[PDB]
Formats: structure tokens, C-alpha cells, sequence
């Protein structure tokens, strides 16, 4: 139990870690002021992979 | 019926010259009469266009009164029956209203205009005399040759423009330096041998990095530059203006702070550090440590650490004049990239190597003491990239 | 007359009378770094001969 | 001495030709020979033809 517990402290470390880096990834989004990337469009896009 | 034809790409380079706002005038020793029909053939004239008062043959511009000479080179594309006098002067009228002119050519009778023009062009296939009066040749006879030389003419200034401004505003920021510590009464804060090191291979290959930076798309969209166009005014005068200071107190600054708050050399934290002068002299005064504490070369590496490195910064800060970095990514010039390495790769060897830091009279810093130069160097980029986003809003852009 | 030509230039002159101060400068300095003391005339020079 | 050296660019000229001759390189793939270094930056400046 302790080793699954330690699993799952790590796992949302590493989850929270990769939220971040995909983050890093689309950076350059804030280069295209085209209504095709609206705050919300997007926003659903990384609420869709986490 | 035979005529002397013209070239097949001449009609389409003229149409490309005349994108680029520049203008072509035709200047010949054949009559009038074939000059403007040929002129007609490749687009200097109109099918039907009117050209009594566009084309002129040599005497008939000669007779036009000293004042509407000038004005008829303005205006005119066409000049027949002319001598080779004709041709240089007509280049010379061009060169009195400030326009950088070329001539082209492949005769020995355009050899004095291949002369006075600024840019002296020759036909591969053309006298030995017109090629020897030249800047330039066209190898393969093709006018559109002249087009691509013009275009990477711009692109190379816009690139020079650049590195220049780099190296020079380094130059600003060093002399900052300089004075500062010298009406601040600090010490040596840097010795003219660093200095020449970062002027010639700190920021040697940075600059030359610089000169393969990308063209822009729209260089041959665009009219032709103003040969007055200073390369630093305005808000980028007023902003090199700032970076230098910056520089100037960065390494000014990152000298003093090791001769007071650095865990290596503890001194007046009143700033006593001013009368380093009276120490061998009036030791009792307010010293009690060797006097030879200020000429230690741990706070000179820590203000050349931070030339070095804001230099670095400045380079990428460089790859354009007024786009931020998150615009223009730093990786958009890879030569500049490993240009950046091999300068840091040679600042850690110039303080390792022994047979070097003795020399230039400097002293690896630890780990500590690099966080340090990162903490009033790294901030420079934000610095000017704060005063970017200044010009492309609050200014015209 | 080509080489003539090129000192001809402002800044290269002044680098030049720097370089000479720094010779002379350089001749009073301690015995304990003379080998390290000349660096800067003969560097100085030896881009302007470039 | 120090003023000097700190305000005076020492390898500016050095960057120019070594540019200039690495673009005089690539404007010669272009059929463009270039006599005259110099001439490649008032060439893309030229306003009349
Ligand atoms: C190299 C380093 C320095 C510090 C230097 O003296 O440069 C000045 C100078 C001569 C000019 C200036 C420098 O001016 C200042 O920094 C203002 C005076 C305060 C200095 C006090 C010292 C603590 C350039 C360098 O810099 C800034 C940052 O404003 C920009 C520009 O130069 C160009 O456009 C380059 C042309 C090859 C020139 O105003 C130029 O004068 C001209 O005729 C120009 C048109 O050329
Ligand atoms: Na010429």
C-alpha cells in the first residue's frame, strides 16, 4: 500500500509535468490574433489532453 | 526588315525593377527613332504612350536651357544619338538629386558613366574596357541578374545594419563602464586587454553570426533606402542609449558587490571602497587587511563575466530590430546559436587554462558567483524587450 | 602608398596613439608581470598590421 | 587608453569583409561578379537603373 500510494504521489507529479511542458509546446499561439484561436477554442484543447 | 532585338528576361527585369521602385533609363549611341521603339518593346515605354517630352536625343538635351536638364533627367527614359560625354553627364544630373545611380553597359563608350555611376555594371560578353570600369559583371548577360544582385545588396545591409548596431552598442556600454569607475573613485574594473578580447572574439563571431541572419520576404516590395538613413536614431538611440548605461553599471556594479557583499573579500560597506588609493599609504587608516585586495582579479572576472554574458544576450536581441524573441525565436539563426557557444566555450578557457588567466588577468568564479552574473545580465533581455514593445505600440511601429 | 593609405583613418590612428601610450606605460610597470605587461601594445598592433 | 579601446570597435572591420566576401561568394552563384566589395551595399540602395 505504501509502494502504491508513493506510485500515485509521484504519478501527479509527473502528470502536472507534462500539463505544463504541452503548455511549452504552443507557445507561439500568442502570434495569431485570427479568430481561429479564440481564449475559449483553445482552452478546451488542453482540457481535452489533461 | 531586321532590327537588333532585345533580350528575351529584359522586358520581365524591367517590370521587377520597377516593384522595387527603381527606376531604368535607357541611354544609347543608336538614333531615336529605335531607341523609344525598343523602349516600347520592353516596357520602359506604353504601347501608345506619348514621348515627346521622355525622350531626347543628346544635342536636343543639351539644348534645353541648364535648368530643365536636370528636371528632363527626372523625368525622361530615353536618350538616342548620344556621345559618351552624354551618358556620364546624364549619371552626373541623377547623382545632383542625392540618387544612388547605376550604369549598365558593354561598349567602351559607356566606360566614363560605368565610371561616375555609384554601381558600374558590364555584360559578360561585353569589352574588356566596360568590364575594367565596373563594380560588378554580369556573367551571363541577363538583366535579371542585376534584379538578384539587388536583392541580396538589401538583404546584406539590413544584416550589416545589425551587427553593427550590436558591436557598437557594446562599445557604449564598455566606455559607461570606464567612466563610471572612474569619477566613482572604484578600481580597475576592467583592463583594456578584456576589452579587446570581447571586441574581437566575444562579440567577434556574434557579429559575423549576425551577417547570415534570415532576409526579410518583402525586401524587393519595398522602395529603395534613403542613402542619408542614419543606422541609430530615435527611440533606438534613446534605447542603446539605456542598454548602455545598464552594461555600464552591470559590470561596474558586479565589481563592486564582490569587493563588499561577496563571501570572499568582505569591505567598506560604506562605500569606502572609493579611497582604495590611500591603503599602502595610510594602512592604519580604515583598511586592516593587504592592500593588494583591489588589485584581486576575482571582482575584474566577475565584471567581464557580465559583459560577456549581456553581450550574448544583446546578440539574440539583435536578430531583429523591433520583434521580440517570442516573435522571432532565437533558434531562427543557427549560426548564431553556435556562435553564442563558441564564444562562451572560449571565455571558460580563457580562465582555466592557466598559461591565459594569468595573462588577462582574471580568476575562474564558482557556482555561486555565475548565479550571480546570471541575476544582472539575464534581465537585460527583458530590459529591451520591454522598450521593443514600446515602438510597435506607443510608436508607429 | 597603399599601406600609407591605410592609417589614414580616425579611429585607426587614435587605436595607434593608444598603442604607443600603451608602450610607453608599459615600460614602467614591477618585474613580478612584465612577460604579461606587453600584451596589450603588441595585440593593439598586430590588428592594425592585419 | 582604456577610453579609447572601450569606445573604438575593433572588429567591426573585420566582420564587414569577411561578411562582404562570403556574400560576394554567393552573389558570384548568382552570375554576379563583384570587382568592387563596397559596391554590394550601394547596389541594393541604387534607385535608378
Ligand atoms: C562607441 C561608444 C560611445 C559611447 C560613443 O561616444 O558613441 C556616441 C557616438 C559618437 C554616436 C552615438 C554615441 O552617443 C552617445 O552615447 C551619446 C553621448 C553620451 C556619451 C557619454 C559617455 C558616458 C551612437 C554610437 O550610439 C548610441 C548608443 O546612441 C549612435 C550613432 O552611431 C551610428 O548610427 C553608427 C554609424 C556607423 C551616432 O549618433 C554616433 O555619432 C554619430 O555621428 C552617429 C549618428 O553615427
Ligand atoms: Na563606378
Amino acid at each position: 500500500q505504501q509502494k502504491l500510494d508513493e506510485f500515485g504521489e509521484q504519478l501527479s507529479k509527473v502528470i502536472s509535468l507534462i500539463c505544463v511542458a504541452v503548455w511549452l509546446i504552443n507557445i507561439g499561439h500568442f502570434n495569431d490574433p485570427v479568430h481561429g484561436g479564440s481564449w475559449i477554442r483553445g482552452a478546451i484543447y488542453y482540457f481535452k489532453i489533461a | 526588315g531586321m532590327l537588333d532585338p532585345p533580350r528575351k528576361e529584359v522586358m520581365g527585369s524591367i517590370q521587377l525593377c520597377r516593384d522595387a521602385g527603381i527606376r531604368v533609363i535607357m541611354i544609347t549611341g543608336d538614333n531615336k527613332g529605335t531607341a523609344i521603339a525598343i523602349c516600347r518593346r520592353i516596357g520602359i515605354f506604353g504601347e501608345n504612350e506619348e514621348v515627346a517630352d521622355r525622350a531626347y536625343t543628346g544635342r536636343e538635351f543639351d539644348d534645353l536651357p541648364l535648368a530643365e536638364q536636370r528636371e528632363a533627367c527626372r523625368r525622361a527614359c530615353c536618350f538616342a544619338r548620344v556621345e559618351p560625354s552624354h551618358k556620364s553627364k546624364i549619371v552626373e544630373y541623377l547623382q545632383s538629386y542625392d540618387e544612388i545611380t547605376a550604369m549598365t553597359g558593354d561598349g567602351v563608350n559607356d566606360a566614363p558613366a560605368l565610371k561616375k555611376a555609384e554601381i558600374g555594371i558590364a555584360m559578360g560578353s561585353g569589352t574588356a574596357v566596360a568590364k575594367t570600369a565596373s563594380e560588378m559583371v554580369l556573367a551571363d548577360d541577363n538583366f535579371s541578374t542585376i534584379v538578384a544582385a539587388v536583392e541580396e545588396g538589401r538583404a546584406i545591409y539590413n544584416n550589416m545594419k545589425q551587427f553593427i548596431r550590436y558591436l557598437i552598442s557594446s562599445n557604449v556600454g564598455e566606455v559607461v563602464c570606464i567612466f563610471l569607475t572612474a569619477a566613482l573613485g572604484l578600481p580597475e574594473a576592467l583592463i583594456p586587454v578584456q576589452l579587446l578580447w570581447v571586441n574581437l572574439v566575444t562579440d567577434g563571431l556574434p557579429a559575423t553570426a549576425l551577417g547570415f541572419n534570415p532576409p526579410d520576404l518583402d525586401i524587393m516590395d519595398r522602395p529603395p533606402r534613403s542613402p542619408k538613413e542614419p543606422l541609430i536614431s530615435g527611440w533606438l538611440f534613446f534605447r542603446y542609449m539605456a542598454i548602455g548605461g545598464y552594461v555600464g553599471a552591470a559590470t561596474v556594479g558586479a565589481a563592486a558587490w564582490w569587493f563588499m557583499y561577496a563571501e570572499d573579500g568582505p569591505g567598506v560597506t560604506y562605500h569606502q571602497l572609493t579611497h582604495f588609493m590611500q591603503c599602502t599609504e595610510d594602512h592604519p587608516h580604515f583598511e586592516g587587511l593587504d592592500c593588494e585586495i583591489f588589485e584581486a582579479p576575482e571582482p575584474m572576472t566577475m565584471a567581464l563575466s557580465v559583459l560577456v554574458t549581456i553581450e550574448m544576450c544583446n546578440a539574440l536581441n539583435s536578430l531583429s530590430e523591433n520583434q521580440s524573441l517570442m516573435r522571432m525565436p532565437p533558434w531562427v539563426n543557427i549560426w548564431l546559436l553556435g556562435s553564442i557557444c563558441l564564444s562562451m566555450s572560449l571565455h571558460f578557457l580563457i580562465l582555466y587554462v592557466d598559461p591565459l588567466p594569468m595573462i588577462f588577468k582574471l580568476k575562474a568564479l564558482d557556482l555561486t558567483q555565475w548565479l550571480m552574473v546570471l541575476k544582472i545580465s539575464l534581465p537585460v533581455i527583458g530590459l529591451d524587450e520591454i522598450l521593443k514593445f514600446i515602438a510597435r505600440n506607443y510608436l508607429e511601429g | 602608398e597603399l599601406v600609407i593609405e591605410q592609417f589614414e583613418d580616425l579611429l585607426v590612428r587614435i587605436l595607434l596613439l593608444a598603442a604607443c601610450i600603451s608602450f610607453v606605460l608599459a615600460w614602467f610597470e614591477e618585474g613580478e608581470e612584465t612577460i604579461t605587461a606587453f600584451v596589450e601594445p603588441f595585440v593593439i598592433l598586430l590588428i592594425l598590421i592585419a | 587608453v582604456a577610453l579609447a579601446v572601450a569606445a573604438i570597435p575593433e572588429g567591426l572591420p573585420a566582420v564587414i569583409t569577411t561578411c562582404l566576401a562570403l556574400g560576394t561568394r554567393r552573389m558570384a552563384k548568382k552570375n554576379a561578379i563583384v570587382r568592387s566589395l563596397p559596391s554590394v551595399e550601394t547596389l541594393g540602395c541604387t534607385s535608378v537603373i
